[PDB]
């Protein structure tokens, strides 16, 4: 409705305020993800022989078989959150 | 030709979850919709009437209240329609619904109804239903809704000029007449009547004997009364109401 | 009368799930653990 | 213009929302055309009294309200819930014409929420009434020099009437403590009294004929419609449609939803129209909103360059240097396989930079 | 086990659903559909009805943005805590108890 | 209005007719027919809360009337309010469904402890 | 010494008192009492006056809930800090300065 | 007032939002107390001496 927008214009910069606040939240979420996960500037990789003196990290290391390249625990976490 | 032939006994049964209908004509699929309307409450007291004619006035006129849930397990020929009104005489308007083998006639006139009205077959005559019908203001003829074990459910409402009739026909496997589960009734007709309805009566068909002028017969039907209630209806993938919760029945359903 | 006015207007205070006695009991348990067991109780058995 | 500055810094900025406009307007109305019997209601020689006001149902007709305007001695033409000029463009059901005769000064009492004598004991309007009240002087026809006493009103009643309720009971009223027992006397008066209509009186007391048109808005299948002509139906295109007075902008498509015979409209989880059943042709047209999305302008600084790229959020590239991203369709940037650090964030792992504007 | 993350998802969808639900509110007007208001009334009274709808919807949108900002602050605090745990528990050994 | 009219110990001055609370809510009144003071106190209200386990497990429910004494409504009196439909057990377990004021509910029938 | 906890109590009671005082505000209507508006006016006019009272009281309630949410966020941050002090100062010895 | 509630129903789910927000705050306070004080699952007692 054009007439509704014309009447909406009388209220001022409420729409700009709401869009700006939502945009701030949207950039804030990406900043939060960068702060939590992007704390290393080098992408380290595990050696091909997964022997660490008896310690088994198969459940937390990425699975080559899976297309998503996620760990079994991470795959379980993604399945269990909907 | 008004003759008193029907005696009536009454018992009390449970409504279970019967009586749900589509509250409007809007298709809703796979949603939970809360509506406030005149609904038959869950597990409510429903009166089971047995009307017997064997070959004095013992067939009183039932109240209508805010609307009526009607059910019958009988065949389509025994129960042939209903009578609605207040005084049921020539001074006020009244609504007569008569079904036969071919069609249904719904007709609002000033009927001078008999005390024990019944349609008698011999051809069909309405001289035992009423003695006169003058100043007739409405007539509506359409395809019948009593056609051919099978439980027939109707909901009658009288809201803002319209008499709304909802109907469902459900094949019930031999057992309890009022079964469990949900069978939502569908809107059948909305009639622009605009009359005052406080009382109602069921019409039966009686056959002449030709041998004790009428053949002995029996009819069993359930009557419950609608109340203003809020329901939460579940609409499935195909738009059918498959489940409902009555919001004021118990705290669990109120939580739902 | 201050509480009464709120109640009359439909504002209801909800009681805390943990009462003052149980919070005091929790502090007593923490004090007993930190006095008799040091920091061991916080990291495992006391 | 959005940032209110002549210099724009490097980044992505949400500016407007792209939406495809409708191409043509389609009006679908019932094919059935019957001249509506407004002549019977408006040109009748005799009207009923206010206590026994006449109610006529209007249904299954197409109504031309323009002639009501063309010939009209109607001093009062007041509509409450609908515009007078929009009546030709709408479809209605529950149409009722209520005709009665009242005084000149009583025309204010035929309104919702009014306190009065004929309002309480003769004719009551609901608070949510929609429709139009028509009032015109009838001194020429409904008055006599000796006194026209044919029109009566209920002066006395025990309780107020309901909306759209008529009381014709000629029973006596008990105005005092003493019972009347059906016989008139001291403090026992007849409820119905006649108006003394004479032509010699001035305005305010002359007999006025009032016709009330009452409608309902969209909550049932409609049978009374305006003179608007039905247009053909078009599929898979953005159109502004009018189905039985319901106006909307969307694409009409075939549907696989098994509507029941009574069912007309269709609704989503938001109780907003999602399908419609046409009266003229009984087929179900699924209604889907036309393509729209947010436009984000990806740009470097104006100090560096004036080139821009646009991202249509959540819109596939086939409905609008074209690159398809999970975020949306990106126009004006060329995808580069080479991976670099994020300069301008686009979303879903995609970032943009200026080197032309590249996306990676 | 994963109740916290699902709760956040649950809050966001519910907030959007509430905001979507707010489109079905008359807000003291004749109808909740703007197209009906335009199709039914003259601009002097349609302006009043559209004004009622605009003020109700604007109040709903401001309410939604206010709770989004409060939830954004809570999630930002949780994310800052998560970043602190990532720095101190994963990238080093921490002597902070619990 | 609507409320209980109890006897009042408040000594009004002769010119005063009504009475108000600290929060400007009426708490008293003088009767016009007989010059006596009454404490207008509004009728009891409560927040009906429903305590239930999952519908997968059981359909039994308990009702908590928050702030309502049990004499003004398996009935147990708690500081939170009156709990109907749960049986108090003197045993102590971990909290399953929080009721308040140290009371918690669980399903084993519904017990409160 | 114990002003902070007293402040929390002081803020909560005052907020409730302010919300109570909002019930004695006409908000532009003829009276703050619904009964008097209903008895002393006709249904359409009374409807308008009540709707003015409703929007004013609803705005007051939204303001109260919003400030309660902000204070709840502040108290949640303080509680998280208190839990951290409980874990690191009481249940162990902390090498964090101050 | 029944009329006020009938007019209040036109505004939609504002009441639901206010009740839900207050319920969230109310459960949050109990969670805050549980986090601060219930950090041990053994109730220790001091020796009598
Ligand atoms: C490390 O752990 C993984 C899984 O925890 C072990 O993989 C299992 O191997 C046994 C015997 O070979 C199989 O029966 C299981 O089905 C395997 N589980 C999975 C999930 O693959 C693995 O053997 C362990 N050791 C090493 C050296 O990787
Ligand atoms: C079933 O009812 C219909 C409708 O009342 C009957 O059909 C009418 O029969 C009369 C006989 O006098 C005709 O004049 C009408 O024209 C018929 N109307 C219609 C719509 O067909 C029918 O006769 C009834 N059947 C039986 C067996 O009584
Ligand atoms: C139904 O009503 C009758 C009489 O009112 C009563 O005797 C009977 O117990 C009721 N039935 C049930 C199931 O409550
Ligand atoms: C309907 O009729 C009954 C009895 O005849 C009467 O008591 C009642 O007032 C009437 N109602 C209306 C709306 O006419
Ligand atoms: C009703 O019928 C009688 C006689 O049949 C007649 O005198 C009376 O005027 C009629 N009333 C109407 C409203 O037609
Ligand atoms: C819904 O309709 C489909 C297609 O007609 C049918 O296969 C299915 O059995 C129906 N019922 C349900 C519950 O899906
Ligand atoms: C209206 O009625 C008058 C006389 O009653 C007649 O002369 C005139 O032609 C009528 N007009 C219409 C449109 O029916
Ligand atoms: C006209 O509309 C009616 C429904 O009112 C429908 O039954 C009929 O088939 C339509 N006629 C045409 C030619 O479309
Ligand atoms: C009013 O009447 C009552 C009842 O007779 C009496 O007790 C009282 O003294 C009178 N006067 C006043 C001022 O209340």
């Amino acid at each position: 409705s054009t007439e509704c927008s014309n009447l909406l214009l009388q209220y001022g910069s409420f729409c700009t305020q709401l869009k700006r606040a939502l945009t701030g939240i949207a950039v804030e979420q990406d900043k939060n993800t960068q702060e939590v996960f992007a704390q290393v500037k080098q992408i380290y990789k595990t050696p091909p022989i997964k022997y660490f003196g008896g310690f088994n990290f198969s459940q937390i290391l990425p699975d080559p078989s899976k297309p998503s390249k996620r760990s079994p625990i991470e795959d379980l976490l993604f399945n269990k959150v909907t | 030709q008004c003759v008193n032939l029907i005696t009536r006994t009454q018992s009390y049964t449970n409504s279970f979850t019967r009586g749900v209908y589509y509250p409007d004509k809007v298709f809703r699929s796979s949603v939970l919709h809360s509506t406030q309307d005149l609904f038959l409450p869950f597990f409510s007291n429903v009166t089971w009437f047995h009307a017997i004619h064997v070959s004095r006035f013992d067939n009183p006129v039932l109240p209508f209240n805010d609307g009526v849930y009607f059910a019958s397990t009988e065949k389509s020929n025994i129960i042939r329609g209903w009578i609605f009104g207040t005084t049921l005489d020539s001074k006020t308007q009244s609504l007569l619904i008569v079904n036969n083998a071919t069609n249904v006639v719904i007709k609002v006139c000033e009927f001078q109804f008999c005390n024990d009205p019944f349609l008698d077959v011999y051809m069909e005559s309405e001289f035992r239903v009423y003695s006169s019908a003058n100043n007739c203001t409405f007539e509506y003829v359409s395809q019948p809704f009593l056609m051919d074990k099978n439980l027939r459910e109707f909901v009658f409402k009288n809201i803002d000029g319209y008499f709304k009739i909802y109907s469902k026909h459900t094949p019930i496997n031999l057992g309890r007449d009022l079964p469990q589960g949900f069978s939502a009734l569908e809107p059948l007709v909305d009639l622009p009547i605009g009359i005052n309805i406080t009382r109602f009566q069921t019409l039966l068909a009686l056959h002449r004997s030709y041998l004790s002028g009428w053949t002995a017969g029996a009819a069993a039907y359930y009557v419950g009364y609608l109340q203003p209630r809020t329901f939460l209806l579940k609409y499935n993938e195909n738009g059918t109401i498959t489940d409902a919760v009555d919001c004021a029945l118990d705290p669990l359903s109120e939580t739902k | 009368d201050l509480i009464c006015a709120q109640k009359f207007n439909g504002l209801t205070v909800l009681p805390p799930l943990l009462t003052d006695e149980m919070i005091a009991q929790y502090t007593s348990a923490l004090l007993a653990g930190t006095i008799t067991s040091g920091w061991t109780f916080g990291a495992g058995p006391a | 213009c959005t940032l209110k500055s002549f210099t724009v810094e490097k980044g992505i900025y949400q500016t407007s929302n792209f939406r495809v406009q409708p191409t043509e307007s389609i009006v679908r109305f019932p094919n059935i055309t019957n001249l509506c019997p407004f002549d019977e209601v408006f040109n009748a020689t005799r009207f009923a009294s206010v206590y026994a006001w006449n109610r006529k149902r209007i249904s299954n007709c197409v109504a031309d309200y323009s002639v009501l305007y063309n010939f009209a001695p109607f001093f009062a033409f007041k509509c409450y819930g609908v515009s007078p000029t929009k009546l030709n463009d709408l479809c209605f059901t529950n149409v009722y014409a209520d005709s009665f005769v009242i005084r000149g000064n009583e025309v204010s009492q035929i309104a919702p929420g009014q306190t009065g004598n004929i309002a309480d004991y003769n004719y009551k309007l609901p608070d949510d009434f929609t429709g139009c009240v028509i009032a015109w002087n009838s001194n020429k026809l409904d008055s006599k020099v000796g006194g026209n006493y044919n029109y009566l009103y209920r002066l006395f009643r025990k309780s107020n009437l309901k909306p759209f309720e008529r009381d014709i009971s000629t029973e006596i009223y008990q105005a005092g403590n003493k019972p009347c027992n059906g016989v008139a006397g001291f403090n026992c008066y007849f409820p119905l009294r006649s108006y003394g209509f004479r032509p010699t009186y001035g305005v305010g007391h002359q007999p006025y004929r009032v016709v009330v048109l009452s409608f309902e808005l969209l909550h049932a299948p409609a049978t009374v419609c305006g003179p608007k002509k039905s247009t053909n139906l078009v599929k898979n295109k953005c159109v502004n449609f009018n189905f039985n007075g319901l106006t909307g902008t969307g694409v009409l498509t075939e549907s696989n939803k098994k509507f029941l015979p009574f069912q007309q409209f269709g609704r989503d989880i938001a109780d907003t129209t999602d399908a419609v059943r046409d009266p003229q042709t009984l087929e179900i047209l699924d209604i889907t909103p036309c393509s729209f999305g947010g436009v984000s302008v990806i740009t470097p600084g104006t100090n560096t360059s004036n080139q821009v790229a646009v991202l249509y959020q959540g819109v596939n590239c086939t409905e609008v240097n074209v690159f398809q991203t999970r975020a949306g369709c990106l126009i004006g940037a060329e995808y580069v396989n080479n991976s670099y650090e994020c300069d301008i964030p686009i979303g879903a792992g995609i970032c943009a930079s200026y080197q032309s504007i590249i996306a990676y | 086990a994963l109740g916290k993350l699902q709760d956040v998802v649950n809050h966001n969808a519910q907030a959007l659903n509430t905001l979507v639900k707010q489109l079905s509110s008359k807000f003291g007007a004749i109808s909740s559909v703007l197209n009906d208001i335009l199709s039914r009334l003259d601009p002097p009274e349609a302006e009043v009805q559209i004004d009622r709808l605009i003020t109700g919807r604007l109040q709903s949108l401001q309410t939604y943005v206010t709770q989004q900002l409060i939830r954004a602050a809570e999630i930002r605090a949780s994310a800052n805590l998560a970043a602190t745990k990532m720095s101190e528990c994963v990238l080093g050994q921490s002597k902070r108890v619990d």
